[PDB]
RNA sequence: AUAAAU
């Protein structure tokens, strides 16, 4: 059931629906209407009285939202924060120095410009500069957010990244584990960080994820990893 | 009566100092330059001389402002619709209507549109808003309100496009003027819902702005009529 | 141990502050008068000449 | 009080 922009909505006006990506609430007419093209996903809880929705659509330009995991690059340093850009040609984001474990006004973090960081967006307003924090409260006692070292970063459309982070039925992480050991950071801003013990394995992972990003096939991806890790052998 | 009522630019009005004889005592009239006048130097026959000269085409008005008596007269020239008003410039203590251009975390920069006069009437500064020739000003986060000066959420106070009535504490640098909305009569005056996308909103509470049209309520810093 | 001295010191300190305040009012007034002297110095005779 | 306002 594909949904297009300007599409009629079945739900009644009196009963509210929680906002989801793709769904837009008009500030003027107060009507709730879809603005993106894709599959509508709705979750209903309880016998009656509450609802939630969003649209899974193909987009690649990230827009910061509360509680979104993103991988950013710190281009430059200001007085009290880092300037980090999640994406190219995109507005800069404000990362606080005090947004680190064991922070102090006397000792600034040792992060240098060009370092990769795993971060979550705390406050994101449409008309204000967005802000991220190294540690996210929601995940647990320890965020696991620290600047990445070495590895390789991969560009990926927002849909592919969201499926890789929230969907456990996505075979990509499984088919890569069947070939080599690897650690992976996943950003909702369409960035994927991959690192192995050897470069040839990281490179092989890069090439697979890229093709998987291109291919978008469950059947292809299992084979894709096969021919990729094979091709590295001969290339060696 | 001695000085011409109306003077064109470059017309001599009155010398530097003046005096008269009344009640058996010399009264000293001190002539001081004003808006429309300029004290310059003229020399005749090798003799130096300073006299008040009008610089604007207007009727001329004098007004007194402050043993042996003592006096002070203010000489000025007033022109006499289109209004220019250049003499008017943001100075410490004046009230100024501004519009929010951008929002940051620790401050909020705007641009100066009009300036409140003195006894309401205003002086509109005409400039191009699509160039940047318009005077820019910055409202600090500590100058938002007297209540809790330390922690102030700028997102819940102002908004891009909202009109803010403020008072300039100081000139600052060439880039930003200093603006405070600490008092009651200062704050967001005119604003619309959703950054101007929705309908008009009016000021009810000092920290709450509502819209009696769509029933929308947004958190702003409102002033008092 | 030197708290008695400190109490004495505060009393010693206090007297000086008081002396300064009385003096200050006088100083402001003179300025218009200073402006007067220049007019006095200039000859009345010239003014009729110019 | 072990290195402060790119």
């Amino acid at each position: 059931t594909f949904i297009f922009p300007g599409d009629s909505f079945p739900v009644d006006p009196t009963t509210p629906v929680k906002l989801g990506p793709g769904i837009y609430c008009d500030p003027n007419t107060q009507e709730i209407r879809p603005v993106n093209t894709g599959v509508l996903h709705v979750s209903a809880k309880g016998k009656s009285g509450v609802q939630t929705a969003y649209i899974d659509y193909s987009s690649k330009r990230y827009i910061p939202s509360v509680n979104d995991f993103v991988i950013g690059v710190i281009i430059g340093t200001f007085s009290d924060s880092y300037k980090v850009s999640l994406q190219n040609f995109s507005s800069s984001v404000s990362l606080s120095y005090m947004a680190f474990p064991n922070a102090s006004k006397k000792n600034r973090p040792t992060l240098q410009v060009g370092d990769l960081v795993y971060a979550r967006v705390c406050t994101a307003e449409k008309e204000l500069e967005a802000e991220i924090e190294c540690f996210d409260s929601t995940t647990g006692r320890d965020a696991g957010f620290g600047i990445l070292e070495d590895g390789m970063i991969i560009d990926v459309n927002l849909n592919f990244a969201r499926q890789l982070l929230f969907n456990n039925d996505f075979p990509l992480l499984k088919v890569l584990a069947a070939h080599t050991k690897f650690e992976v950071a996943i950003g909702l801003n369409g960035k994927i960080w991959v690192k192995c013990e050897e470069l040839s394995n990281t490179l092989a992972c890069y090439r697979t994820i890229m093709e998987c990003c291109q291919k978008n096939d469950t059947a292809a991806f299992k084979d894709i990893a096969k021919r990729q890790f094979k091709e590295i052998l001969t290339v060696k | 009566f001695q000085f011409p009522e109306i003077a064109y630019p470059g017309k001599l009005i009155c010398p530097q100092y003046g005096t008269e004889n009344k009640d058996g005592e010399d009264i000293i009239f001190n002539y001081v330059p004003g808006p429309g006048t300029k004290l310059i130097q003229y020399e005749h026959n090798g003799r130096t001389l300073e006299a008040i000269t009008a610089t604007l085409v207007g009727t001329v008005r004098c007004e007194e402002e402050k043993r042996r008596t003592v006096k002070n007269i203010l000489v000025s020239v007033l022109p006499g619709a289109n209004n220019d008003f250049a003499n008017n410039l943001p100075k410490e203590g004046d009230i100024v209507l501004t519009r929010v251009t951008r929002l940051s975390l620790q401050r909020a920069n705007v641009e100066i549109l009009a300036v409140e006069d003195k006894p309401a009437t205003f002086s509109v500064s005409q400039a191009s808003s699509d160039l940047g020739e318009t005077f820019r000003g910055i409202i600090r986060s500590q100058d938002v309100r007297s209540t809790d000066r330390d922690r102030v959420k700028v997102i819940e106070c102002f908004k891009p496009g909202d009109i803010v009535r403020a008072q300039v504490l100081s000139l600052g640098d060439g880039t930003n003027y200093y603006l405070t909305t600490a008092r009651n009569d200062l704050g967001v005056v005119f604003a619309r819902a959703a950054n101007g996308a929705g309908g008009l909103m009016y000021a009810t509470d000092w920290q709450m702005m509502t819209s009696p049209v769509t029933g929308a309520t947004e958190k702003r810093k409102c002033a008092k009529p | 141990q030197n708290a008695k001295l400190l109490a004495n010191l505060i009393r010693d300190a206090l007297r000086n502050i008081k002396n300064t305040n009385e003096e200050a009012t006088p100083i402001p007034s003179s300025e218009t008068k200073a402006d007067g002297i220049l007019l006095e110095t200039i000859s009345v005779p010239q003014i009729r000449d110019v």
